[PDB]
């Protein structure tokens, strides 16, 4: 991942 | 000529920042690039503006007398910081650190708001399209092609459509909207907070619930600093607080303490806030606002 990652919930 | 001023000042805080003993991390907003990034789209600007009476009607545009005003005043108040704080500026967790910081984020607003403004150096404010169809119609009908408005005047008309119910929460609105701290709403301010507090129809209960009592909301905080504020709930999963996306504006930006205490930002894209904050919420992730016991109950503005 980088600064921002990804919505936990998906 | 105020420009030629303005960048004097701008320099002077530039070369003031660039003292090796604050330890300035290259990060988002970061002073050392933004204050010169200015002055090069002011270069940008005066430049496409190349003769007389270009630079006479530049003079007489009323965002841009307000822009270079306020720049001025903001880039004086950096330099008061310095003389005023003196050896507490050193210090990471001073106040006049803060303060300075706070000062990196409304330079960093200012920076982004003149090239939405002023992009390529042209003004096209007259023509800034608002990003939500409501919110657009509400800046037409009371201001049509303005570019900037004062705060008064914004509240008077923000009120006849939705109604403040008292004077402090006119000054935590203010606050909220005024990114650029100069008391005066761009279209460009006024497209982001009707992006943030979404939709348009409900958008003071939506800012009422997701901010004025919210106690995960953080006002002028950057991601670094997101960051060494949930570090101290780190033992704590699923403490979590949120602000405005520094780089990525209009947008909010989401911290949470992983359950193996990791500190993971991230940024809503489609879902508003509030269904990420109930999805979150329901899944483990966002369960203790700024690692209090009291989850705020958001179902409501679905
Ligand atoms: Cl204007
Ligand atoms: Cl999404
Ligand atoms: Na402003």
């Amino acid at each position: 991942l980088q600064r921002y990652s990804s919505d936990p919930t998906g | 000529r105020t420009v030629e001023k303005t960048w004097k000042l701008m320099d002077k805080v530039v070369r003031l920042c660039q003292n090796p003993k604050l330890q300035l991390k290259n990060s988002p907003p970061y002073i050392l690039d933004i204050l010169p990034d200015t002055y090069q789209h002011l270069r940008l600007i005066l430049s496409k503006y190349d003769d007389n009476q270009k630079l006479a009607q530049l003079s007489e545009n009323e965002y841009f007398k307000i822009y270079i005003d306020s720049l001025m005043k903001k880039s004086k108040r950096a330099i008061r910081l310095f003389k005023e704080g003196k050896e507490r500026m050193y210090e990471e967790q001073s106040q006049d650190r803060r303060n300075l910081t706070k000062l990196s984020l409304i330079f960093s607003h200012m920076l982004a708001e003149i090239k939405a403004i002023f992009p390529n150096g042209q003004f096209q404010g007259d023509n800034f399209r608002i990003t939500k169809a409501d919110a657009a119609e509400f800046w037409r009908k009371f201001f049509g092609d303005k570019t900037i408005v004062p705060w008064k005047v914004f509240r008077q008309c923000l009120h006849e459509v939705h109604q403040i119910s008292s004077g402090l929460e006119a000054m935590a609105l203010k606050s909220t909207i005024d990114l650029t701290c100069n008391d005066y709403i761009s279209v460009f301010e006024f497209d982001i907070f009707t992006r943030l507090f979404q939709p348009w129809g409900s958008i003071l209960r939506n800012w009422n619930f997701l901010a004025v009592t919210h106690p995960g909301y953080m006002a002028f905080l950057t991601y670094d600093e997101v960051k060494a504020r949930l570090q101290k709930y780190s033992t704590k999963p699923g403490s979590y607080i949120f602000r405005l996306s520094c780089t990525r504006l209009g947008q909010w930006a989401i911290g949470y303490v992983t359950g193996d205490g990791n500190i993971l930002q991230t940024i809503p894209h489609n879902k508003p806030l509030f269904q990420a904050l109930i999805d979150g919420s329901r899944e483990g992730f966002y369960l203790y606002p700024d690692g209090r016991s009291y989850n705020p109950d958001l179902t409501g503005l679905a």
